[PDB]
Order: structure tokens, then C-alpha cells, then sequence
């Protein structure tokens, strides 16, 4: 079980079931960071401290995306049944293949909504989606 | 002039209607009774949508409706019983063979799967010919449930009895005993077990334990209850101490379900229910991945998407309260809760690739459980 | 019906029933942007989550000119009416021939001026129009 | 009707299954153990060609 | 035994038996408050001086909480109960299990009732109990 | 029956058999608080106590709307029939559809008149009504 | 008969007759308040209740206007008239023609002068009259 | 209607089950005991691919 | 690229292996004889087909 190099071919997104497929170019295509810091430490007046740990578990994920690509279509999709009332969850998932590092969300929403841009040359369509809930994987091969 | 029902039609009974709140399952009725106009060789099995909208079964035979009147009981209420055809004939053309009601059980499955949990009731008790159904829902994912109205279940050393010759081997099965003329199968399962919603926060049941049903009488005695559901006092279940049963005991002004339904030693019905419904939520999820997606492809990228699923059902389970939470129980040391291992298609020969059926992928558990029995100490000092 | 790669020759933009024709160069030509963000997480003490969605589905886009430009002279009247007293819709639409990208909104208003610099080089007209409603449409060709 | 309409000049369009497609409007058969003597399709195994005859019948599982 | 940092995961409040769930955001979710002050100071116009002890041991807690949160089920039905014209204790009880502080109250009553805002984000549902009787638990792991 | 995220697209408010429809932007749109508090807790000199519970269920509702509105026309028209001497219940209601919270009164008045401010921006009109009977629902889907 | 978007080039304000014209800066240059609230409900010990509407329809308005407008000059005017013991009433009226909203009153009277400030930059001069009757208008076009 | 087991399976037993984590070598063990099914002369040596699969030696000989 | 060919490795082992080879034949020693018919030789080429998924297992053992 040698262990993988990094390449984008062995990557899987999956959302709401689909793949995630034409993504944009550079190092920062699919970032998931967590909604808040982990902890706090309280020192006093006279030297002594205290830690306090947070219950909060969530993250956003930003996914930059071509101007012709199908996950385009689906997320513009979602955002128009989010529009309309229909309010469920569509879980998001993704993790590396030569590491099993990743994690999952059973109920993403959608955030923020692109800017359509036209121009001279064709350019990025960033999403954002938001969680309450979200586990990272443990990566057991290092 | 005119009525307001030209423009509205406001009416009134004299009923009683509770909300509906949808569950998870169904139950099943088997009995010899026929119709004639709903089951005639037609439907093996007929649903339904309510009880009052009985017709087809008589209000007074003591089969079918003697037991939906159990079922359908709940101050929540479950839906669309599975009303019965199943075994016709009685039990068997040579009533001690067990051959022709394990072929009528056999029969049965070709109309239809949608039941959960097997309820034989008001006829067929203690039949010899009924040990096929013990020995067949065994590698079969149902739930096995008889209530008998009488046995000598109260002596802790024969072995003639249901509970008894079938005790510590089943692991699918539970004896609802009682004394005579109460259908009670129906009175607590698929009326509380069935309106259980998983997919909350916090919904695990893990007892079913102490659980009052809509209207019902009590048994007697004090002695008799550890015979029957084989409970000693803080110890916990013995095999040998007696027979698995359940039987509603009355402690204080309030009466309640006892021994949360075991099956074996230490098995108890929530159990099987959860893990149930964890299984029949991945079959679900599945079944909309393969509806969404134009193809699934036969690579790895195909096993990835594939085990999406599980990975998405146990963290759903973690948060209903199923799952443990990510301690080890034995020193309180950090262990994980569970693992998903995706198999690769790669060194899987071409030979065995052209199947369409992908490789087994494998996943890991650890059960939460519940409390019981409780202990409190009360030192004195003066 | 082959995908065409893209190109600001199969692009098209309608203000006021009329084409939008002299625009500045670069990848942002023609940029539309939702008002809002579609929803917020919000998180509790003990870990428990809820996600709000909104009813606002407003956007802007803005228009960058050159300095001769007939837009730029039908902009400036509809400035004029506005300053008048004068108050009413004027519909903007743009999309994309080649994907079925874009959007509609049936009632705009000038809500940003550009800056006259006359200089040594010609340089930017920048104008901003808002909506209440814009409806984005469904990419059908992906 | 679905067959026709497949464009095999786009990226990943491979419809490699029509196993799990559904028409306009239509209407379902009936049965579990006779949806095997049709379509001779054992369960984890594949399909057999002596345990059945190969069919397309459009059975209905879930509520789909 | 080591003495853990603070966590609200290891903050239990138990309301009539049952948990307390739903919490809103914050560093103020549940706070208990003496209904009086423990004493009072009287110095005479000569500088002598006299110390008073109250007997009054009572108490109010405030909990805030999401709309979403089955608490707030259970305890607009118990303020139905009260209008009803049934009148009993319901306990209340919280405590920490990393320093053992907390408190008991063994007859609990309804004082302050929320305010439903609807509005365009969810916002907090306040209630307010009081009773006649509250000992505070020591704290033996300091 | 998944339990909705907030959302005010699924809030239905109903005056006087019409809707609510002009509203302002805020976290408090529509917001209902009770007239008194349930209850009083009297503590005597020597420890001992005593609960008092009200027999007023009573509440107000504070509607904040646009200066553009039919909900506006509509209790104008109301206010000028109070005025006249006419004075009649005109019933108030609204709920949650995603929780079943709410309420309902079958007998309001006019309290009190908003502002007429004109100025350079659009700003806000205040309604408040009162009722003597507001019996909450009860939110079945927690 | 299209609906106006506000604009203070469409608000129409006549004092005595002539034009209201040099207003300070602020989204509140017109503001009308009534006097009084309009009615009051009375509940008993026993949880019945009782509404109590007032016959009295009165307001004030306050006017903010520059250092250098002619309304000043009039309004000076009009406050050294009642200080000398000529006491008439001089009606007001305002109105939006976007919506009809507004209201009339046919005899006002001085009831706050401004402060002179002079200082550094320029401040706002603040008037206030008050009515005994004032009707409100219905705005028809919502 | 019909059951899902027509499109997957999913199945739960009551075991333990650790990941694989191939490693280097393998052991020999050497007794007198025979099976009479898999070493009878034909196989001084059998291998196997886990202990559960284990039925030609008896699971309580020493 | 619409996903009917396979992606060049041995669907038995893992290891580099093409997916498909285009060989073009020579007239240069088909007789003149063979050559005045005016039809060309025959081009041969190379495939190798790119399946999908039909049924999936899950196994799922719990340890309490």
C-alpha cells in the first residue's frame, strides 16, 4: 500500500449524490474551514488561567468552479428551490484517496451565490455552503 | 335563501382523532381467516388505510380485528396495516408437519415485502407446527413476535414451552406472554415501535422499557414476573432462571411494559429496531444514488461515490444516539466510533470485472446502550 | 448542437430594448452580484444548529463604457429623467448563446454615476443599475 | 425515447447501464420471485442464463 | 482526577427530568441570581456598627434558547399548565462535572414568559423560573 | 415531515381576514409579548413563601411596516373607523409553519399611530395592537 | 398610474399658503407624531378585560430647516405675531404624491422656537407646531 | 412490491473486524496433529486466508 | 473522453497498459495486380470497453 503522491486524479467531491467535475484552476479549488476557534485561554490578574472549549462544530466549503461546467447548473439549481421555500439538506462529501483525508456533511445549504461576469477572457463562479455538523476523517494512511 | 354548504361543508362526529406522526414500519397478521372479497387468492396480503374503514373483516371475529384494534390503539397512530391471507389452510393437510406452514411462509414473500415484524394473534398459539417460523426468520430481516394467552411459562424448570425450547439459540424472536383474551403484539409494537422517528436528535428509544400502551389490564404476582421474563433483581437477565417474555407489570398507580421485550439473554428490541432502520436507510440511499447519476462507473472513482453513503447514514446514527460517542468504554481513552474501508476494483480481475457487481465494502460500529436498574447507597452518620 | 467555446461575440445584453455596445476592456465587462447572502448558520452553546434562508432576491450589476460610447449617451438621459422626477422601470437583460447563462430583471434603476476624467488617455465610464427581483436563468447547455 | 436522445459528443456521456431509468407514464408488474424467471437475474451472483429467460419488465421498489 | 478546562459539553441541566437542549449562543445560557443581597451594614452617628443576616434563601435562572428546540416545547406547555389553573413544583437542577458547582431546586414556578419575533434571522426565546428554595452545591474539585 | 430551517417565505400573518404584507427589514417584524408577568414569588421574614398566579391573559403586537404598503391603507382605514365611534374586534393571527408556533386573538384594537417622516430616505411605520385574550399554540413540531 | 419610488423631489409641504423649501439633511425633516396613544386596555383580577378608546385627534410636527431658508424668515415672523397677542391659526398641510399619504390641518400654532447657534459650521434650526385636529389622508395608491 | 436486495446487500453481523494493514512475513506452524481433509500427504504444508475460514482443524484442539 | 473507452491500465493488475493501438497497413508489397481495384487495405485497431456498476454490497459488522 505504497503511499500516493498528491494529484487532483485521485480526489473525489461528491455532492448531493453527483460528482463535482469542472473546476477551476490553481492550489485552493475545494477549502473547507471551520466556523469558529477551537478554544480560549483566560489568564487572570494574578497568573493563573483557564482553557474553555467550544461545542460549535460547523465549516463552509468554497468551491471554485468554471463558467461551463454541470455542477454550475446543479447549484444554480439548489439556489432556486432554496428561493422558492423548499428548505433540506443535500449532504456534501469529499476525501483523498492517498491519505483518507476528507470529511462529510449530511445537510449543507448554499451561502453565497456567484458573480456572473462576461468580459474578454472567461473567469471564476465561486459557491459557498454552510453546515452545522461536520466530521473530519481521520487520515490512517498518514 | 340558500345553505352556507353551498359555499363550505363544516360537519361533526362523535370520535376520537389523534395526529398521525409517520414512523418508521409496518407489522404483519397472519391468520387462517379468508374474506373472500379482498383476499380471494388475490392478495396473499391487503393493506389498508385506517381501522374504522373496515369492512371486509367483521367487527367481532376475534383474528384480524380483535388485534388491528390493539395495533391501531396508540395515542400516536401508525398507518396502513398488512391485513392477512397468508397461511389459509390450518397450519398443515397433516396438522403436526411443520413442512406445509413452512411452504405457506415461503409463500407469502412472492406478493409482498413490506412488513417488518411478524405477528401471529387470536389463533395459532402454541401450535407444535410453529417452530418454522422461529427457524425461518432466522437469515431473514424481519422481526419474529408471538403472544400467548396461556402457557406454563411461570415454572422455571420445564422445558415444554415456547420460551423454553427456543431459549438462547434465537436471536430474532421474543414471546409476549400474558394470561388469556388480550391481543398484545399489537399493542405496543408497530403502534410506539413503529411511530419512531430516527432521524432526529436524540431519538434512540433504547428501552422500551417502561411503556404505557393505550388501554389495557395488568397480570399478577411478584414471584411469577421472574419465572416469566427471567429477571433477577439487580444481577441482570440468567438463561436458567427463566423464560424471556413481556408482560406489563403495575408498580405504582401506573402500569408499564417490562423487560423491554428481550429475545435472548441479553437482547433487547430497540437493538434490532435501530439497526434495522440503519439498514433500510442505506438500502433507500443507495436506491436515490443510482436514480440521480446517469451511470455509476466500475473504477475507483465509482467505489468513492458508492461509499459516500455509508459515510453519511453513520454520522446521521451518531447524531440520533445510536452510535457511541468516540471514548473507549473500558478506560475512557479516545477511540474512534467507526470506520469505513473502501475496497479497490484494481487487482480485482478483469475476469471477475465484467460481473456489474462491485466488491463489498466494510464497516465499523459500537452500539450506545441504556440504563435499566439503578443503585443508591444511603449511608447514615447521626 | 456543439458547445462553442467562448467568446464575446455570441454574448448579448438589452437595456431598455436596446444593445449595449461600447464596453471597456478587460474580464469584467458586464459583473452581476446577488445583494445578500443566501442564508447564515447559527450555532449553540450545546452544539445544536439552525439554518435561515432569505427572501431577498435583489442584485446590481455594473456596466464598464468607454468614453464614446452610445450607451454611455442613453445612460446619461435616463440619469437626467431620474433627476427630473421622473421614476419607472427600464428593463436589463443579458446571456450567453453559448451556455444559456444569465439572467433577467424587469425593472432597474440608476443607482451609481461614473467620474468625467478627461486626462491624457481616455479612460472608464463606470455605471451601477439595482433590482428588486432579478431571476437567474437555468444553463441548459451546461 | 431515451435511447435517441444520447449525445456521445459530450464529456462522460455514457449511459453504460439503462438499468435504472424511468419512462413518461407507465405502469408496473407484479412479484418477486417471478421477476427472476423473467430477466434471469440471480441476486449477488449476476445473471444466469439457465435460471431464468433475460426480459425488461419495470418493476417498482421503493415508491420510485 | 484531573482537573478539566471548561467545556459546555460537560455542563449538564436537567428541567422536570428531562434535558435541557437548544441553547442559544453566548457566554450567558443559563445564569442563576440571589433574589437579595445576604446582608446589610449599620453604622450609627457615634461609628458603632451592626451586621443583619436575610433568611431568605430564593433564587431565578434564566434560560435562553433557539426557536427550534424541543425545551421550548416543554416549557410553553408547563405555562399553559400554570394559566390552567394548576399550580406544582417541577425541578430544576444543573451542574458541572469538572469543578462539581452547581445548585438544586426542588419546586420550580414560571416567572417571565418569551417574545415571539419573527423578523429575518431566528433570534433567542427567553424564559425565567423562580423559586423559594435554592442551595448551591459545593464545589469539591475547587 | 423534516423540520424547515427559518425561513419568513413560511410565516403567514393574517389581519382582519387579509394578509400582512409590506414589512420592514429587521430581526423584528412581527413581534408579540404578554402584559404582565405570570407571576409573583413573596418571601416573609421568617423564610417561609408564598406564589401568586395572574388571571390576565393579555398581549400586544408591534407590526413594522414600509411606507409603501396595503397593510398601511388597511389600518389607516381601521384607525379613522376607531375614531368615528365604530369600535368592533377585527381579528389578528399568525403562525410558523415549520414549528406550529404562534397565536391567535379574536378581538384587537388600535393602540398606537406611527410617525409620518418623509426626509431624504424611506423609514419606517410602527403599528401596535392589543388584544385582553391571546392564547399561544402550541408547536407540535418542537 | 405607475408607482413611485420616494423621492423628496415629489413631497409637497404648504404652511400658511406657501412653500416649506430649505430643509436639513436627515431621513426626518417632516416628521408628525399623534399626541396620544389611541386607546387602552384594562384587564381585572379575574381575567376579563376592557378597551377604552380617546376622542382626542391631536399632533405635532417638527420642521428642521437651514440657517438660510425663507420658511425661517416666516416663521420668525409668525412667533413675534403670537408673542405680540395675535393668536390665528395658519394651516398646514403635506402630502406624497407617489402614495397619497399625508394629512391636513386647518389651525396650528407655535409651540418650540429654535436655538441660534453659530459656532464653526452651519447647524440645523428645529420648529415645532401643534394642532388639536388633524386628519389623516387615506394613501389609495397604497 | 419488492424487497431492496434486488439492486444491493447489506448485511450486519456480531463480530469484531480490524483493518488489514499488510505487513512482511509469514510463520510456521509444526505439530503431529493431521485433517485428514487438506494435509493427508498431499499438503506438509496448507495456507489459509483467516482464522473464521478455519473448519478442517477442530476450533477446540490444542 | 465520453467514458466508453477504458483509461489505459490493466483492469487485472493495475500496470501501465494502452487502451487502444491503430495499425495501418502498407501497399507497398499488395501486388499491382491486387492495387487497379481502387479499394484500400484494411485498417485494424485496438479497444478495450469501460463497464459500470449494478450492484453494491455493504457489510457493516457492529462490536457493541
Amino acid at each position: 500500500m505504497a503511499m500516493k503522491a498528491y494529484s487532483m486524479l485521485n480526489v473525489t467531491a461528491t455532492l448531493d449524490g453527483r460528482r463535482v467535475i469542472g473546476l477551476m484552476d490553481g492550489d485552493d479549488a475545494i477549502t473547507t474551514s471551520p466556523g469558529v476557534d477551537v478554544g480560549t485561554m483566560l489568564v487572570g490578574a494574578d497568573g493563573s488561567w483557564l482553557f474553555s472549549q467550544t461545542a460549535d462544530k460547523s465549516a463552509t466549503v468554497v468551491i471554485k468552479l468554471k463558467p461551463n461546467s454541470p455542477t454550475h447548473r446543479q447549484l444554480t439549481e439548489k439556489w432556486m428551490a432554496q428561493r422558492a421555500g423548499r428548505l433540506v439538506g443535500f449532504p456534501f462529501d469529499f476525501i483523498d484517496s492517498a491519505s483518507n483525508e476528507g470529511g462529510t456533511g449530511a445537510e449543507f445549504f448554499i451561502q453565497k451565490a456567484p458573480d456572473d461576469s462576461k468580459g474578454n477572457n472567461a473567469v471564476v463562479r465561486e459557491w459557498t455552503i454552510v453546515t452545522g455538523e461536520w466530521t473530519p476523517t481521520i487520515p490512517t494512511l498518514l | 335563501k340558500l345553505p352556507y354548504s353551498r359555499v363550505t361543508n363544516v360537519t361533526l362526529t362523535r370520535t376520537d382523532n389523534f395526529p398521525t406522526r409517520r414512523g418508521f414500519g409496518t407489522q404483519l397478521i397472519l391468520t387462517h381467516t379468508a374474506v373472500s372479497g379482498q383476499v380471494d387468492a388475490t392478495k396473499r396480503t391487503k393493506l389498508y388505510a385506517s381501522l374504522a374503514e373496515v369492512e371486509a373483516d367483521y367487527p367481532a371475529n376475534t383474528s384480524v380485528y380483535k388485534a388491528a384494534l390493539s395495533a391501531f390503539s396508540q395515542n400516536p397512530r401508525p398507518i396502513r396495516l398488512k391485513v392477512g391471507y397468508a397461511a389459509t389452510p390450518t397450519g398443515g393437510d397433516d396438522a403436526a408437519k411443520k413442512a406445509d406452514f413452512i411452504t405457506s411462509l415461503g409463500a407469502i414473500l412472492n406478493y409482498d415485502q413490506a412488513f417488518y415484524q411478524i405477528t401471529l394473534d387470536a389463533a395459532l398459539r402454541d401450535q407444535p407446527y410453529l417452530d418454522g417460523l422461529v427457524e425461518w426468520v432466522e437469515a431473514q430481516p424481519k422481526i419474529a413476535m408471538i403472544d400467548s394467552n396461556a402457557a406454563g411459562h411461570e415454572d422455571p424448570a420445564n422445558t415444554t414451552v415456547i420460551a423454553a425450547r427456543h431459549k438462547g439459540t434465537v436471536e430474532r424472536t421474543a414471546v409476549f406472554y400474558h394470561t388469556d383474551s388480550t391481543e398484545y403484539l399489537a399493542a405496543s409494537m408497530a403502534a410506539y415501535m413503529s411511530t419512531r422517528v430516527f432521524d432526529d436528535a436524540n431519538s434512540a428509544y433504547t428501552l422500551k422499557f417502561k411503556k404505557a400502551p393505550g388501554v389495557r389490564a395488568i397480570d399478577k404476582g411478584s414471584a411469577v414476573v421472574t419465572a416469566i421474563t427471567g429477571f433477577v433483581e439487580q444481577t441482570g437477565q440468567s438463561e436458567s432462571a427463566g423464560h424471556c417474555a413481556n408482560t406489563l407489570i403495575d408498580i405504582g398507580d401506573q402500569e408499564f411494559l417490562v423487560e423491554g421485550s428481550t429475545l435472548t439473554q441479553n437482547v433487547f428490541l430497540d437493538e434490532i429496531h435501530a439497526t434495522d432502520w440503519i439498514i433500510a436507510r442505506t438500502e433507500e440511499e443507495m436506491l436515490s444514488l443510482f436514480l440521480n447519476n446517469d451511470r455509476v462507473p466500475f473504477t475507483d472513482q465509482g467505489m468513492q461515490q458508492l461509499a459516500s453513503v455509508p459515510r453519511a447514514i453513520m454520522q446521521l446514527a451518531a447524531r440520533a444516539g445510536i452510535v457511541a460517542l468516540d471514548l473507549n468504554p473500558l478506560t475512557g481513552a479516545y477511540e474512534p466510533a467507526y470506520t469505513i474501508t473502501v475496497p479497490s476494483v484494481f487487482d480485482i480481475p478483469e475476469s471477475q470485472r465484467k460481473a456489474r457487481i462491485a466488491p463489498a465494502i466494510q464497516v465499523r460500529f459500537r452500539y450506545a446502550g441504556a440504563v435499566h436498574y439503578s443503585v443508591i447507597n444511603y449511608t447514615m452518620t447521626f
